[PDB]
């Protein structure tokens, strides 16, 4: 609230300690990976390069 | 040609040249000749070039023509256009779609095309 | 081309390269109209594999040298048979598709790719 | 064979040529439809801005851990026009400098195509929400970002950054990474204490810009889906053609043979 | 108003007629007259004059228009509009 | 066909480049000459050989040109001395 202003941010859904933590574990849960693996990624050029020329022949 | 010799020049209308062939092709089945490329006369070209080859300019006049066309099966490679195609100087191509906006005469000016 | 006359080495990597080239000519009409992107994570391994392997069958000639100018090259079967089961097996995964275009032997395909 | 199985194979690309001609108009439908959901959600988000700059100015006796020194969106869908292979392309960068700086790295994912990718190469995802509608609600991406926060107050992120296609123009989908927890003569009657405010309008407002970020990248999506389907109508187009040649040489080459045949069998006969 | 329910089958009959007679083939084995067998059938098919009309019944009829309108059918082979009859 | 099995060599005209504005439209993509390559004049044939590999190096990029500007510099180089060739 101003004098020349009158403003409500709302929320779409009620907050909480419960659904607030729920839908943080939910999310954990959901990433259901058996193998993390290590993140090296180092076929990076190989797969970005193979969609790069397969992406341009097609337009 | 006798408009032409009298130091004119004329316009000669062809109804259909696709006709033109068809009866030939139907003239060298009742003669029995043996039939050529796709069932044509083995004539073809010859009995093209015989009509096409007097529409010309010369030194006295000259005579224009104007011949409709009809392409079998859409196919542009079929023997009668093929041979046809040959002769041509100009192709004016007719646009239901231009007529439908008012406009006339509804050539096409993107798809009719001219030698010259 | 029989196991009881080139023996099971030659004729599996035979029979592996037939396999391949033959998925991939499969697969034409729809990498021609959606591209090579929708293709499942197997068939774009084995699409690339069969570029290379397309592309190792070539080979300058003796006869051929007038026409392009590049000096020819004889390819034994010992190092035929290696190349081709080296890129069947994923030996040259990394190296880039044109290190294989008019090379000979499966060695100056790794040394084309330094450039 | 002959002449039956071409003129089978371009009735079946004409009628999928059609479909893909449709599929364009219903892509740039759905994208006005996108377009008019990210205006309608500016507002609130410029509005917190405002209300956090004030309130922490004015309140020097408090500093939020976010004011003092990756979530990826992508689609759930096929028939996207290299949308989602630029936004990793364009990670990757990123990825490997904090790398070159010895730094870890912890990834958050939203969408199918997402989740696939980091699982065909060994990256570690800390949280992933998936198969959400083309005009998602933001009470399902309270999870996925709070999981986010707390590793941020518990000192395992320096810096969070939203990876997400922008919308330049209706022909140019832009990948981008935007930085979302790092961020005048009068005072408010605060109800609350101020510091009690703060913690939550900083938490509404970075939920507030991953869902913007959601829901440019679904215009995005859309808009590069009406250039794949435009790219896959033209694409048939070419192949009808050169089968219709085809189709016409087996035509004369028919006719050309039966005639033969029955010239043979008259001589005979 | 006549209808012609299958002048496909009376290009068949003519076909072996002429084949028997030992007349040349052309496309289709048809002889090179078919098409004006159908053409000479088709064109009598007509709208004529007054004059005509008077002409031809001596002054009976006077001021009247006749006519024949025709409905041939033909059965294609899989849609195909290009065979040498259709 | 016929021809070609006679001929030491061909040059084929397109019809797209014809239509394209590049009016000796010949298609050095697939026109060759066999017994040519020992005709050729010493000064002809030392410049022509740095000629048909520019060419070749735009073939594979020549529609892909209007977004290729953001390339590498490399890619952008062969482009840009392929379209000064042609």
């Amino acid at each position: 609230v101003q004098p020349n202003m009158v403003k409500v941010l709302a929320d779409t859904v009620v907050r909480a300690g419960d659904l607030d933590e729920a839908a943080a574990q939910e999310a954990l849960k959901a990433a259901e990976k058996a193998l993390q693996g290590k993140g090296a990624e180092f076929d990076y050029s190989a797969a970005a390069a193979r969609l790069a020329e397969a992406a341009a022949q097609l337009r | 040609e006798k408009f032409r010799d009298e130091g004119r020049d004329v316009l000669l209308f062809i109804d259909n040249i696709y006709r033109y062939t068809l009866a030939g092709t139907e003239v060298s089945a009742l003669l029995g000749r043996m039939p050529s490329a796709v069932g044509y006369q083995p004539t073809l070209a010859e009995e093209m070039g015989v009509l096409q080859e007097r529409i010309t300019s010369t030194k006295k006049g000259s005579i224009t023509s104007i011949q409709a066309v009809y392409v079998p099966a859409d196919d542009l490679t079929d023997p009668s256009p093929a041979t046809t195609f040959a002769h041509l100087d100009a192709t004016v191509v007719l646009s239901r779609d231009i007529a439908s906006l008012g406009i006339y005469p509804a050539v096409d000016p993107l798809d009719s095309t001219s030698r010259q | 081309l029989d196991p009881l006359v080139i023996g099971q080495d030659h004729y599996d990597t035979a029979r592996g390269v037939q396999y391949v080239l033959q998925r991939y000519k499969e697969l034409k009409d729809i990498i021609a109209i959606l591209g090579m992107d929708e293709l499942s994570e197997a068939d774009k391994l084995l699409v690339a594999r069969a570029r290379k392997i397309q592309r190792f069958l070539s080979q300058p000639f003796f006869v051929a040298e007038v026409f392009t100018g590049s000096p020819g090259k004889y390819v034994s079967l010992k190092d035929t048979i290696a190349g081709f089961k080296g890129i069947l097996n994923g030996d040259y995964d990394h190296l880039p598709e044109q290190a294989f275009y008019m090379v000979g032997g499966i060695e100056e395909a790794v040394e084309k790719a330094k450039k | 064979a002959g002449a039956k199985e071409i003129r089978s194979k371009i009735a079946s690309i004409k009628s999928t040529q059609k479909i893909t001609n449709a599929m364009e108009k219903v892509a740039v439908s759905k994208m006005r439809k996108a377009q008019m959901r990210m205006a309608a959600g500016r507002p609130y988000a410029e509005r917190i801005r405002q209300v956090i700059g004030h309130l922490a100015n004015a309140n020097p006796e408090y500093r939020h851990p976010f004011m003092v020194e990756y979530i990826v969106v992508s689609s759930d869908r096929g028939l996207c026009g290299g949308l989602n292979i630029n936004l990793f392309k364009s990670l990757v960068k990123d990825m490997s400098g904090y790398r070159e700086q010895g730094a870890e790295i912890d990834l958050c994912v939203i969408g199918s195509k997402g989740a696939s990718f980091f699982r065909s190469f060994g990256g570690n995802v800390v949280a992933a929400i998936s198969h959400l509608g083309e005009e998602p609600s933001i009470n399902d991406l309270i999870g996925s970002v709070k999981v986010m926060l707390d590793a941020y107050l518990e000192g395992r992120i320096d810096r969070l950054f939203v990876v997400s296609n922008k919308f330049v123009n209706t022909m140019t989908q832009k990948p981008t990474v935007e930085q979302l927890i790092p961020l005048h003569h009068w005072d408010y009657l605060y109800e609350p204490d101020a510091k009690s405010l703060l913690d939550g309008l900083l938490v509404r407002y970075v939920e507030s810009q991953v869902y913007q970020a959601v829901v440019e990248n679904n215009a995005c999506e859309q808009a590069a889906r009406m250039i794949a389907m435009k790219n896959a109508t033209d694409n048939a187009g070419e192949l009808i053609s050169d089968l219709q040649l085809i189709y016409n040489k087996a035509r004369q080459a028919a006719i050309t043979q039966e005639i033969s045949e029955i010239v043979g069998g008259a001589a005979a006969v | 108003l006549i209808v012609y329910d299958d002048l496909s089958k009376q290009a068949v009959a003519y076909r072996q007629i002429s084949l028997l007679l030992r007349r040349p083939p052309g496309r289709e084995a048809y002889p090179g007259d078919v098409f004006y067998l159908h053409s000479r059938l088709l064109e009598r098919a007509s709208r004529v004059s007054e004059e005509y009309v008077e002409k031809f019944t001596n002054g009976a009829v006077t001021g009247k228009t006749g006519s024949l309108t025709a409905l041939p059918i033909i059965e294609t082979q899989a849609g195909d509009v290009s065979a040498f009859v259709p | 066909t016929n021809v070609i099995s006679i001929t030491d060599g061909q040059i084929f005209l397109e019809s797209a480049m014809f239509n394209s504005g590049i009016r000796p439209a010949v298609n050095a993509g697939i026109s060759v000459s066999r017994v040519g390559g020992a005709a050729q004049t010493k000064i002809i044939k030392k410049l022509s050989g740095g000629i048909r590999t520019a060419l070749a190096q735009y073939r594979e990029l020549a529609a892909f040109a209007q977004f290729a500007s953001d390339l590498d510099e490399a890619t952008r180089k062969q482009l840009e001395h392929g379209q000064r060739v042609t």
